[PDB]
């Protein structure tokens, strides 16, 4: 991998070959293609699922739910082609994104019908029935959570990314909780280390210790991240993990910062979410060991848009933490208000 | 705490009665109420017992498939249904509480009793 | 925190033909990942459920599961003699994989008083140095049963052992035999040794006593 | 394909020691299925206690947590579980247990299980004292009588009565670990009370581990002149 | 950091930000030319060690070596100016770099004056006494090794436009066990991933689970590399680490291979040396559990040049692990001939 | 400043218990140093227990790895190690020192150390039996004579001679720990053989944790007619 | 495996003014990292030397060290009063780190009288049910000393404890107690218990013995 | 299997003597072996004890500081050098073999004995 970079901090510049990490994340990547296995496959898979009782699916992240939105038109006009009457419906997509226990199934042979499907995007109707194979949307009370689909997929290729940018897929034959590795990149590099995938984007440094430093994530999953791809594992306890090891966190010393917990009942019902160590405008935070003991993540800003001056911890290490939102700022569980009733105080959804 | 059986009289063979005891200063709901008779110059003999709701009770042979014994939490008495009496069941009836959360059979109070003969 | 499974009840009784409804209850939301197990004695569990609704194959349809987040139920349609085991749940959400306590499911049977009786140490056990007390109990029902130790009428505690048999197949009752070990020396110094036993089907305790010295 | 699995290397063992299970599998790779070590304690329930991810990731319960490591062969398609400073709160039943293929997260496929003792007693003959009845093991023409078997180790023992020929109303206790490190049993019989004077009763306890076999006469007691 | 990256094997030409980790190690023997800062300090440090008894060094890395060799004069010149009577001789090193008890000290003070440094780098005059401050060489009797020093020195800052970046070290102040990692980098991406510093670089990828791929090997260090640049520590025992922990391996599954023990006895002597698992040239390896026991690594030739043809091994994994060195192409210890003795074949020497 | 490791924690505590041990820092700080915890068995040699760099890397010895965790805390300047799971054989006087840089990496400064004991046995009160001089006691005109104190448990026991009047020919054996759980020591005095019958040797037991004192006279046997 | 350390001999005797000298060993190479402490009586060990070669600070000069290889060297010029103590030697190479057995060094002034006296067990421990029968050996030198319990001419062995004093501050004796412990039926069952001493201040076993049932 | 001490005789205090041992029938290089000295009417105490090669040698406080031992695997001989001799020192010394290989003070053969005096 022949490449160059230019520093920031100074104008070291050079060539040469190495292992390059690139951030997807805030760049917001670009249109993909999303290849998802060859639609006929697609179609016999969904075929096969209804006839053992499986409702809907629910996303892990939000290239699936697009993928999804992408092919829908072309499998309903296969299913009409052929013997079958049924319907496919996609929604918009809530955060976080729970697990179903159902997986869908891999058929042992194809349906048989024109096969045409095979890159076709789109642009196409179908005759509607009363039976409906829904993605995700708000179809719940239609068939509630213990009958849908979850993390079924697997990256297969990356024929002609750099501009045909096609993502090509397929359906596993493993139950499996960890994320996908194929899209995973992490380095490190004297005084500066990164994790990332397709929705995070984390960075932590060494002072005194490794510990973290900021992150940015833009979707919310619930499969677990792999030892292989992690940094320093060992001698860290899972009660302390800033990023819950239920929200996808990595198990490492990186992922840690002292005088704070883990972060189970954070405001994970957001669309866009950046976590910094820093005060919020408008806002003061002072240590007292009179302060409160831990409770849910609570808005600076009231229900009408007043913001709260004054607010208390116990044991935490300056500078606060808090997350960014286009709602406003959310405080940690440790940072309780020092003078406001609880009913001004917008809690955070807790996540179950 | 108080126990007060009612319900009880002459009775033709093959009849129907149907007594109540009537409980006080007490919450039946987390004890089991036990029925005992004791006839004449005779000793006291069990009759059946009816633990908590969903735990079903348990009768002796002798009485077994006759009787019928239910409860009501609300009204915090024990009802007891009779069916085809015969002679042999004159006898004064004496309730009996299990104070034994276990139900270890730690009786510790029992009612006045009611006397109840059977005779066409 | 570790997720805890709460079965209850502990045991229940019934017969050929009726329904029986066991619950499982989780500490915290799980989504749907619970699973149910039928253990025999001195065997292997087995898989009847999983997913909290679904039936693996070859499980007779008469088993079926409901519930959502929390709270879990099983049920059996129509009870067969071949039933008799211990369930429990199992949930697999996340590591550790906890598993539930457990109920014993037994047939309904008639109350039965318990026979009491009580042997002195024998001889040749005194000449070792150490004295056992038996108190027996035989055919009674249910398995409910309480026995204390009175030594000279002085309460008895942390001293005993009891052991109890499994249902009797013929008449579905069992027994108690609960065992008094003490020093020769401590042996000799009292008189009167008692066992008395309490039970659902006994109006009153019954008591038998031996003294150190009669035949 | 047949799929099952079978656990061996179980055994006696001192405190302190160490021991090695394998768990062979048949009919399907180890390599592609979570894999997990399950134990059941005499008279307890079930207990988990490590697994293995397919892509090789571990993880361990507190109660062997350093002592006890989890690792597979993927050559000999094998699992192993590897036990150190061993204490006598370790006795169980230990099984193996295939994580499912396709129905949520359940053990789909169990093993045998297989016997691990944790003990430092040594072999040792029982000691049988009759149950004479008396006056006080006496209820409606039925007399109680038994031997009382003790100190003896390791299990099993077989108790029979006139060589077999008794086997109505009678009553054998399981064993239980007394204190010392020793089991014990209690074996009775009920018989009508006015056979006592004509009737014997010989109870046989074998035990084959120390090759001790005892005939004992269970008779009323001399100075007892009420079966006379 | 803007990129530069053209990917061969795929053929994508991306530009975005990132983390970047560069192959160093192939173009090593002029990266740097170092004046460490301040050598009028470093002279006083010299004196003071020498008064306190500590009569030599013992390099860490090649890279120290080459400092001292190159401002092996200006410091002998800062000598001649305050009366100091001792004369630096630095000589060549050898593999493995042997580890010192005893640090160099801190001076409390400069010199009162050695502004003499000041314009004369390279080109000065000095003279020469009997003293000897010996640095490397065949000269231990001169300097017994229970008095040599050893790894006193840190990286505060590098990186330059120019060819040769200038590095401004310092004297350590604490007593430590483990490598500089200033110097380290390591990554991972999708089904690949790399250790390296300096002197060092280590590959693996994954083939049912992760394993080493190859190593290249310039120097023979003694010092211990830090958890934190390490991948998925947990799990491994020390006793299946390819590359021996005393000699700077790393901690990790990567650095493990299935069918194969600790390497404490390899060709650790040569130059420069590189680790791949394929067949010497002309020789095959058998699996027979019959074969031999762990031992000495053998050379695949006599010291009269000739080729042995057949080797075996009891559990070990195809292909065999072989070191390539100057002298020739070596097998692991696992690995010993089938029929020809031991002892008419290249025995290793011994290192501990 | 004076660099002084202070420690605290210790006491007694029952098997299966937990326990947290602090060992205060001061007149430098513990990160910049390594640290490490050190222990000593009553009468036995020295053992390493943890370590941890200044990095914030930890090893363990094999004996207690997994049960036991060392951390540190750099606002409080202290280092902690936590105690899970213990055993009798955890009984032991626990040191930490500091990791000499300036030394070749050696155990510069120590700690004055803290007591742990692993027991589960309740206070109990000694039985005192006289060791009566007799002729197989008595050797060239000295006579042997002392007293047993036996079943006692915690430590200490103090024992004196005539309320401290006799001091000369008496040894004090060192407690000893038995297989019940509990202690037994014995005390002998050396006198002169004509004085047996005329002089009168009481010995005091005391033990505080019972709360017993007992005085007991040793004379020779009432069969012994050799000393009247 | 770990690198294992050695030290001998495991004590020594000299006067004020002697030199003595004891070495360390090391299993493997471990370079030159090799270090020793002193402890006396009660109390945390104290550091003396560094790097095989080096004195740390405020140690007294006579004090020095020397080895290569494998094998290393402590060595006293003129012992002085106040240097009796036990000696260790430690590694600082590789984890995990290990100390040495130890040296016990000893004053040079023993045997004041050689004494042996044996107990028969009391009635009021019979009474209990157990049986302790002590022999006594009073002040003897050296510390090896061979007891051996007889009874009936039987040997014993597995059922005897022994325990020994310090040395005595004003003669240097030593004194051993060992006791045989048995059940109360077991001693009455023999009938002459004797308890033999076997060291060097006695030419031939002298045996002390008592018979059951006399005095 | 035979002992037999030589090299004894009268010394005057502060003297030096040499005492030998000839062993016969046996190997002593694969055993230990140790002295001893019995006072005319007296008990029978230490010398000194001289243990296999690279183990050391123990001696009494009497005894030690002023007297030395070294054995002769090759000639199967032992040696006590004796230095400082005093008046207390008048006895028989007598030699003695170690049978148990552990160092157990197991003496089963010993020899004739030797009369050594001093006096000025
Ligand atoms: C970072 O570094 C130094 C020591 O490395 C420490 O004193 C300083 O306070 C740290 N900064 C913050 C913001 O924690
Ligand atoms: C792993 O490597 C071997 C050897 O190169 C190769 O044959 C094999 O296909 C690879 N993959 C698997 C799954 O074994």
């Amino acid at each position: 991998d022949v490449g160059c970079s230019v520093d920031f901090s100074k104008k070291e510049t050079r060539c040469g070959t190495g292992v390059f990490i690139y951030n997807d994340v805030e760049a917001w990547r670009d249109r993909y293609k999303y290849h998802p296995d060859s639609p006929r496959r697609l179609a016999a898979a969904v075929k096969q699922a209804w006839e053992e009782g499986i409702c809907g699916i629910s996303s892990v992240s939000r290239m699936e739910n697009i993928m999804w939105k992408s092919v829908e038109g072309e499998l309903n006009a296969i299913l009409e082609e052929n013997g079958v009457q049924l319907t496919v419906v996609v929604g918009s997509v809530k955060n976080p994104m729970w697990r179903g226990p159902q997986r869908l199934p891999v058929p042992v042979n194809e349906l048989p019908h024109g096969w045409k499907a095979w890159g076709k995007s789109y642009f196409v109707r179908a005759a509607k029935t009363n039976n409906s194979f829904v993605v995700d949307g708000d179809t719940l009370k239609e068939c509630p959570l213990e009958h849908r689909a979850w993390n079924s997929f697997l990256v297969e290729d990356h024929g002609f990314g750099v501009f045909h940018t096609s993502v090509w897929l397929k359906v596993r034959e493993d139950y499996s909780l960890e994320c996908d590795p194929a899209v995973i990149g992490t380095a490190v590099k004297g005084r500066e280390a990164a994790h990332s995938d397709l929705g995070y984007w984390i960075e932590s440094e060494k002072n005194d210790t490794w510990r973290l430093k900021r992150a940015h994530l833009i979707e919310m999953k619930t499969c677990e991240w792999p030892k292989s791809h992690t940094l320093w594992t060992d001698g860290v306890e899972e009660s302390d993990l800033i990023i819950p090891k239920s929200l996808a966190g990595p198990l490492s010393h990186h992922n840690t910062r002292e005088g704070y917990r883990t972060q189970v009942k954070g405001p994970w019902h957001s669309e866009e979410l950046e976590i910094r160590f820093e005060e919020c405008p408008g806002t003061k935070v002072y240590v007292e060991e009179t302060c409160g003991t831990r409770g849910p993540s609570l808005r600076s800003t009231t229900a009408s848009g007043r913001v709260i001056e004054e607010w208390c911890c116990r044991e935490c290490t300056m500078p606060p933490l808090s997350f960014r939102a286009k709602d406003g700022c959310w405080y940690g569980m440790e940072i309780r208000p020092r003078k406001e009733p609880e009913s001004n105080l917008v809690r955070s959804m807790v996540t179950a | 705490v108080q126990l007060q059986e009612s319900g009880g009289g002459l009775v033709q063979p093959g009849g129907s009665l149907r007594l109540s005891c009537a409980a006080s200063g007490r919450t039946i709901s987390r004890y089991a109420m036990s029925w005992f008779r004791q006839a004449p110059g005779k000793e006291r003999e069990f009759v059946a017992v009816a633990r908590r709701s969903g735990d079903g009770a348990f009768y002796a042979d002798s009485v077994q498939g006759r009787f019928t014994v239910s409860r009501d939490d609300a009204k915090n008495t024990v009802y007891l249904q009779m069916n085809s009496l015969k002679p042999e069941d004159t006898a004064v009836y004496y309730c009996a509480i299990d104070s034994d959360t276990f139900y270890s059979g730690s009786y510790d109070y029992w009612g006045q009793g009611t006397q109840v003969t059977v005779s066409s | 925190s570790d997720i805890q499974m709460t079965q209850s009840p502990f045991s229940l009784s019934a017969s050929v033909g009726d329904r029986v409804t066991i619950t499982c209850r989780a500490s915290q939301s799980i989504s749907s990942h619970l699973n149910w197990y039928q253990q025999k004695p001195g065997k292997a569990p087995k898989f009847l459920i999983y997913a909290a609704s679904s039936l693996q194959s070859g499980v007779p349809s008469r088993f079926s599961g409901s519930g959502s987040g929390t709270d879990f139920t099983l049920t059996i349609s129509s009870l067969q003699p071949e039933d008799f085991a211990t369930y429990y749940c199992q949930q697999s959400y996340s590591t550790p994989y906890t598993f539930g306590q457990g109920t014993k499911v037994e047939i309904k049977r008639t109350v039965a008083a318990p026979s009491v009786f009580i042997f002195p140490p024998s001889d040749e056990q005194l000449k070792s140095g150490t004295a056992s007390v038996v108190c027996l109990l035989n055919n009674f029902y249910p398995r409910e049963a309480k026995v204390q130790w009175k030594v000279d009428n002085a309460l008895q505690s942390g001293n005993s052992q009891e052991s109890v048999t499994e249902q009797d197949s013929k008449d579905s009752t069992y027994s108690l035999s609960s065992t008094l070990t003490l020093s020769k020396a401590d042996y000799e110094k009292h008189k009167v040794y008692a066992c008395e036993v309490t039970h659902q089907g006994l109006s009153s305790p019954v008591t038998k006593s031996f003294n150190r010295g009669e035949c | 394909s047949e799929v099952q699995l079978v656990e061996s290397g179980g055994g006696l063992i001192q405190p302190g020691g160490s021991l090695r299970l394998s768990c062979a599998a048949s009919g399907f790779t180890v390599s592609s299925n979570y894999m997990s070590w399950v134990r059941q304690a005499p008279g307890k329930g079930l207990e988990w206690v490590s697994v293995i991810y397919s892509g090789g990731s571990t993880y361990y319960a507190d109660s062997v947590k350093g002592r006890f490591t989890i690792s597979r062969d993927n050559s000999k398609n094998t699992l192993y579980l590897q036990m150190n400073s061993l204490r006598a709160e370790d006795t169980a039943v230990y099984y193996c247990a295939r994580w499912g293929g396709k129905r949520g997260g359940a053990f789909d496929i169990w093993g045998q299980g297989t016997m691990v003792t944790v003990s430092s007693a040594s072999t040792k003959g029982p000691s049988v004292f009759p149950l004479a009845p008396s006056s006080k093991s006496t209820s409606g023409g039925t007399a109680a009588l038994g031997c009382l078997v003790k100190d003896y180790f390791p299990e099993p023992v077989t108790v029979s009565w006139n060589s077999g020929a008794l086997t109505s109303g009678v009553h054998t206790f399981p064993a239980v670990l007394q204190s010392s490190g020793l089991y014990s049993l209690s074996s009775v019989v009920t018989v009508p009370s006015s056979s006592l004077g004509t009737q014997t009763y010989i109870c046989n306890v074998n035990h084959k581990p120390s090759n001790t076999k005892v005939d004992k006469k269970v008779e009323p007691k001399s100075c007892d002149k009420t079966h006379t």
